RNA sequence: UUCAAAUGAGAACUUUGAAGACUGAAGUGGGGAAAGGUUCCACGUCAACAGCAGUUGGACGUGGGUUAGUCGAUCCUAAGAGAUGGGGAAGCUCCGUUUCAAAGGCCUGAUUUUAUGCAGGCCACCAUCGAAAGGGAAUCCGGUUAAGAUUCCGGAACCUGGAUAUGGAUUCUUCACGGUAACGUAACUGAAUGUGGAGACGUCGGCGCGAGCCCUGGGAGGAGUUAUCUUUUCUUCUUAACAGCUUAUCACCCCGGAAUUGGUUUAUCCGGAGAUGGGGUCUUAUGGCUGGAAGAGGCCAGCACCUUUGCUGGCUCCGGUGCGCUUGUGACGGCCCGUGAAAAUCCACAGGAAGGAAUAGUUUUCAUGCCAGGUCGUACUGAUAACCGCAGCAGGUCUCCAAGGUGAACAGCCUCUAGUUGAUAGAAUAAUGUAGAUAAGGGAAGUCGGCAAAAUAGAUCCGUAACUUCGGGAUAAGGAUUGGCUCUAAGGGUCGGACGAUCAACUUAGAACUGGUACGGACAAGGGGAAUCUGACUGUCUAAUUAAAACAUAGCAUUGCGAUGGUCAGAAAGUGAUGUUGACGCAAU
RNA sequence: AUGGUGAACUAUGCCUGAAUAGGGUGAAGCCAGAGGAAACUCUGGUGGAGGCUCGUAGCGGUUCUGACGUGCAAAUCGAUC
């Protein structure tokens, strides 16, 4: 929030990281049943609460 | 029913006194072999004035008995007082006005101000804007000395017990009317927050003995048993009588 | 019909945040931030404006040289002129008459 | 162009003025000038000696 | 040219707060801010600010008394009252 | 950030050590009655100052360009 | 809103061009605080999402991006919060913050077994946390990117801590001279201790002054207009932090001794406690000159030629004006039963412990020089789409900069810079609607009730009742006037001894002429009057059915209380509010 | 009933900060003039007071018992105030 804390700066920088399509070579492993990064996020829709 | 809100002040809180623009406390010096003995003089550096408090004060700086340094402490001006004067205090110090006595170096009817109960608790009695003491009688009896207090009662107190000579400065104040809620509001700006005041009659009955309302009226007596127990003592409490009396004088 | 901002992310007009336009060799409008002014030493025993002394906000005081912080006098600083005109000739005075006041309280010493 | 027409006077009437007279030009301000050339003319006529310091002293708590 | 002919300093409150309250304020208003004599220093220059203290502006001179004017009738009276006695504890 | 006026001191400053730069400027400028003349200036990077010298007389100018010690590193033009 | 081109399978909706318009500097402009957290930027891109569409996006995929000794945090203390010796509590823990406490650490000599144990010694009711708006060490300009910049580049600086050497000053009269003084200075030893100062302080008003802005004259460029008129309209013509000299209202000093009292502010204050006058000293806020600095930046021109790029030349100057606007600030003045923070930090004085020279030492508050300056933040939105309201919601959410005309004006209306032209769209104009208008004659006969609507409205001049707490009522009421144009008269500055020279403002009154008798021509903008009930007044409340006559208030009266106290708090306490209090007080009605 | 969590909304005090076009009125204080035998009284200026006034922004929410009333909105929009 323009002068931000590490902390925050911190978490926010994991939180971009997370933020990704699932890969798609995870669809060819073996018994692989993931089809899509269910734990997306996108600031205009799910706040992050700090 | 509710807690009444005179017993609300008792936690402080919202309630505590609005004390920033202090100055310091006033007191007066503390007795020491000087002042318990002989006496000693200091210079009032300036008169300046509290917050929240008509009546200026004094502060004026003693050298100190024990030690290289100037030591100043906060008097309450007593009217004449000026800058620069000298003010000279111990049971020898003669009468005039400024200086601080015990009891006993005074001749009856001096008038004194500031004056302790208890002899070194540094100032108790006449301290309010235009206020005084006067000294009655003496009784070497125990070294005592019988005075009348500004609400007319007489109180014997120690003769050791030290006033300051005259009538406290801020003269006249309660002489010139308030005219508007503004200026009430500033005044108590400065002291506590205890204004404005509702009137209980108009409340709801759950937060006020008065309050059980549905014409505006007290219901039951308006003067209260000294014995009652808070939640019930608002008005007028163990009242020995009541209504007008042009009253004039008091305890003589 | 220039318009300007402040340059730093204070947005408050506050005491810190006083604010002087200046035109630039860009031949723009560009504001500054200028430190509040500074207040004359006061007189120690007359709060009187001290003369002499330059009147800087008091770290500054501590980049200057001395000649800038005094007077050549008793109580460079502190006090002015005749604030020890009056302290000296108080002194003497006084001290004057300290001997008088011994001398002659001696002297109906032996009256009695 | 208009601006030239008003100092030649002309668009003014009684029907041009929204302010009061007050609000157009304040009347201290009006004292202010019509004072200070005088006090200026009573100092200059001082220095100058066309006038005695006395006399000056009248005219000026006159003025 | 006369202004007023009752009110004076108390034009200020108009007509709110009635006659009475409006005339007692008038008479200590008057002396709260009049310019008195000076004990020291011989000037009519003692001005007020704060109730109680009373500075003469040409000698920085400071001098506590009344709330509303320089000194208090009382405070006068116990002046004399003091001195008095003060007189005879060296007599 | 100062001005130096002594042609004495300007010398002293051409050595003085810390000097290692200075720089030469020729303004074409007009002196009050309007005739183009050929002012020249003098820059010497101090260590925390640049002294620079001003000299409107080309003739004690194109001398004391040839006054200064050859070891110094001076830009022209 | 429209036309056309471009791109695309595909175009009302994307891009570029043109037109038409809006926001109108109280902005649909330019930045920030909270909050978000990548939304910023480039490329690719359209299944879903943007309640029509989509080639567009704040979407989807992939990558890129936020650079500091000087901007903040960080240090300080504020309301407050809260460890500790303790005291309560079965206990979770409650109380207390200098508090019933054995509560330390600074200098430096001794010692030259040593940088070190000790020998001198003063000083200390003393945790800490608590401000990205309070206090506070120091950075400016130009340039640069797809996106960063008071952070990078280039140049110019300053501070803080650490080092220190050369120069200079000082001295045989050891710790500087000069000036009557205010005081001047490139310096000119100063431990303990004490003291003074800065930090550091309300609000309103008029007046003085600066800065930027506004307007404007000549010229040197570029642009527009030219049937005809205009020596024309638009525009360019800049100067940072820092350094040197210089510069001020206030104030202070010397000479001098005043009634015929003078000096004097817009504002009536000052003078034998020394005015007026003559002559000096200070503060440097702020302006001027120069350095910084034209080499920068701005505006033009002539060549060059696939690109990257250029290249070479010019010009960038000299004024004026003020109840102007915004802001800064000075000396005054009004106001209070209101008199309008603290601490860190920096300086100084008093003091004189000490240390110091003559063949030599003293001093790094004087100039110069060397070295170092960490950590975290830094993108962007900041709102009719980046926050909160389930959302791209007509709601809500702190702040700064602010151009021309009309005009009293930060109003309304129109414009410039900048920014938008985005809110599904096409065809028709039934009823009934929502919003905007108008009606012959009558004029509240409508209705619970003039609800709704209408009428009044600026300004100048005249005029103005009962009553009244004498202040008001009062813009009471009631009237006349108001455009355009051409004139007349009055109102100022400066320079030379009752004139004369020169400059620069608009404003006020008056007169003539004129028109479909209009003229505050849009905009803007009180209807009035006679009474009853009622609350004195300004103020307050039922967020989302009640704004009132209710609550408040000043005023008045009553009650309690002298501290071993009154009222109140707590389970308890060596506990707490009033209390930094003391009857002109606090508490209760 | 017991044990817990909320003063991001709002009520109140405290601390530290920020904000509010343009006009009407003309209170103290001060200057000058006129009448008067005197005492005084009148006139004209100046100055700029007020929980003063017209009125934006601000804060508010009177009336239309307007619009909306499966809304823009679980309190909004318009005019009036
Ligand atoms: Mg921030
Ligand atoms: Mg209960
Ligand atoms: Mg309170
Ligand atoms: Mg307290
Ligand atoms: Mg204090
Ligand atoms: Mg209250
Ligand atoms: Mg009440
Ligand atoms: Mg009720
Ligand atoms: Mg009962
Ligand atoms: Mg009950
Ligand atoms: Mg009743
Ligand atoms: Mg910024
Ligand atoms: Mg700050
Ligand atoms: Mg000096
Ligand atoms: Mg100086
Ligand atoms: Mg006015
Ligand atoms: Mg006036
Ligand atoms: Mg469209
Ligand atoms: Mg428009
Ligand atoms: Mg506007
Ligand atoms: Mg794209
Ligand atoms: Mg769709
Ligand atoms: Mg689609
Ligand atoms: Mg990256
Ligand atoms: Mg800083
Ligand atoms: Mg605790
Ligand atoms: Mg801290
Ligand atoms: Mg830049
Ligand atoms: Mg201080
Ligand atoms: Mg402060
Ligand atoms: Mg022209
Ligand atoms: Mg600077
Ligand atoms: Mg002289
Ligand atoms: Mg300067
Ligand atoms: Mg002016
Ligand atoms: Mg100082
Ligand atoms: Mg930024
Ligand atoms: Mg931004
Ligand atoms: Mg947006
Ligand atoms: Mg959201
Ligand atoms: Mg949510
Ligand atoms: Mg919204
Ligand atoms: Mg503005
Ligand atoms: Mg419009
Ligand atoms: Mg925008
Ligand atoms: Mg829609
Ligand atoms: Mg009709
Ligand atoms: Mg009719
Ligand atoms: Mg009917
Ligand atoms: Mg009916
Ligand atoms: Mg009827
Ligand atoms: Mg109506
Ligand atoms: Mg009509
Ligand atoms: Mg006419
Ligand atoms: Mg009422
Ligand atoms: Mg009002
Ligand atoms: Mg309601
Ligand atoms: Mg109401
Ligand atoms: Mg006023
Ligand atoms: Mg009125
Ligand atoms: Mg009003
Ligand atoms: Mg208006
Ligand atoms: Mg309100
Ligand atoms: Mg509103
Ligand atoms: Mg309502
Ligand atoms: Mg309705
Ligand atoms: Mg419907
Ligand atoms: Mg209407
Ligand atoms: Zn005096």
């Amino acid at each position: 929030a323009a002068q931000k804390s590490f902390r925050i700066k911190q978490k926010m920088a994991k939180a971009k990281k997370q933020n990704r399509p699932l890969p798609q070579w995870i669809r060819l492993r073996t018994n692989n049943t993931i089809r899509y990064n269910a734990k997306r996020r996108n600031w205009r829709r799910t706040k992050m609460n700090i | 029913g509710r807690v009444i809100r005179n017993q609300r002040k008792g936690a402080g809180s919202i309630f505590t006194s609005h004390t920033r623009l202090r100055q310091g406390a006033a007191k007066l010096r503390t007795l020491d072999y000087a002042e318990r003995h002989g006496y000693i003089r200091g210079i009032v550096k300036q008169i300046v004035h509290d917050s929240g408090r008509g009546a200026p004060l004094a502060k004026v700086v003693f050298r100190d008995p024990y030690k290289y340094r100037l030591r100043e402490e906060i008097f309450i001006a007593n009217e004449g007082v000026h800058t620069g004067q000298f003010i000279y205090a111990g049971k020898k110090a003669s009468l005039n006005v400024g200086n601080v006595l015990p009891l006993g170096s005074v001749p009856e009817g001096t008038i004194v101000s500031n004056v302790e109960e208890k002899p070194g608790d540094r100032g108790a009695l006449a301290r309010a804007s235009g206020n005084y003491v006067i000294i009655i009688g003496h009784n070497p009896d125990e070294n005592k000395t019988r005075v009348r207090l500004p609400s007319g009662a007489k109180k014997v107190i120690s003769s050791d017990a030290r006033g300051v000579i005259g009538v406290i400065a801020g003269g006249g104040r309660v002489d010139k009317p308030l005219l508007k809620a503004g200026r009430a509001f500033h005044k108590y700006r400065l002291k506590r927050n205890s204004w404005p005041k509702t009137r209980g009659v108009a409340m709801n009955p759950v937060d006020h003995p008065h309050g059980g309302g549905n014409h505006q009226h007290i219901g039951k007596a308006s003067t209260i048993s000294r014995g009652a127990v808070s939640g019930q003592k608002a008005g007028l409490i163990a009242a020995r009588r009541t209504g007008l009396l042009r009253g004039s004088q008091k305890t003589q | 019909a220039q318009r300007v901002t402040f340059r730093r992310r204070n947005p408050y007009n506050t005491r810190s945040n006083k604010i002087k336009v200046v035109k630039t060799p860009g031949g723009i409008l560009r504001a500054q931030h200028v430190k509040k002014l500074a207040t004359r030493p006061k007189c120690g025993d007359c709060g009187s404006a001290l003369q002499g002394i330059s009147t800087l906000r008091p770290r500054q005081y501590a980049t200057v040289s001395k000649t800038h912080k005094t007077v050549s006098r008793a109580y460079g600083g502190s006090r002015c002129a005749n604030c020890v005109k009056e302290r000296i000739i108080r002194a003497f005075l006084i001290e004057e008459q300290k001997i008088v006041k011994k001398v002659v309280k001696e002297q109906t010493e032996a009256a009695k | 162009a208009h601006a030239q027409s008003k100092r030649e006077g002309r668009h003014s009437g009684y029907g041009k003025r929204k302010g009061t007279r007050e609000a157009r030009l304040p009347s201290q301000v009006v004292w202010i000038r019509r004072l200070r050339v005088l006090r200026r003319l009573l100092a200059k006529y001082r220095d100058a000696g066309k006038i005695d310091k006395h006399l000056y002293h009248v005219l000026y708590k006159e003025s | 040219a006369k202004r007023t002919k009752k009110v004076g300093i108390t034009g200020k409150y108009g007509v709110r707060y009635g006659s009475s309250l409006r005339r007692q304020v008038k008479k200590l208003e008057i002396q709260q801010h009049a310019r008195y004599d000076c004990s020291f220093c011989g000037k009519k220059t003692v001005k007020r600010g704060a109730a109680g203290i009373w500075t003469c502006s040409c000698c920085k001179k400071t001098v506590a008394g009344g709330a509303y004017t320089v000194s208090t009738a009382a405070a006068a009276t116990v002046r004399s009252t003091i001195r008095r006695l003060r007189e005879m504890v060296e007599a | 950030a100062r001005e130096i006026t002594d042609i004495k001191q300007f010398l002293e400053l051409t050595r003085r050590a810390d000097v290692k730069t200075a720089t030469v400027k020729i303004n074409k400028k007009l002196n009050k009655a309007g005739k183009p003349f050929r002012q020249t200036k003098f820059k010497v990077r101090g260590s925390s100052s640049l002294y620079t010298l001003v000299i409107n007389d080309a003739g004690k100018a194109k001398k004391l360009i040839q006054s200064l010690p050859p070891t110094l590193k001076v830009n022209r033009l």
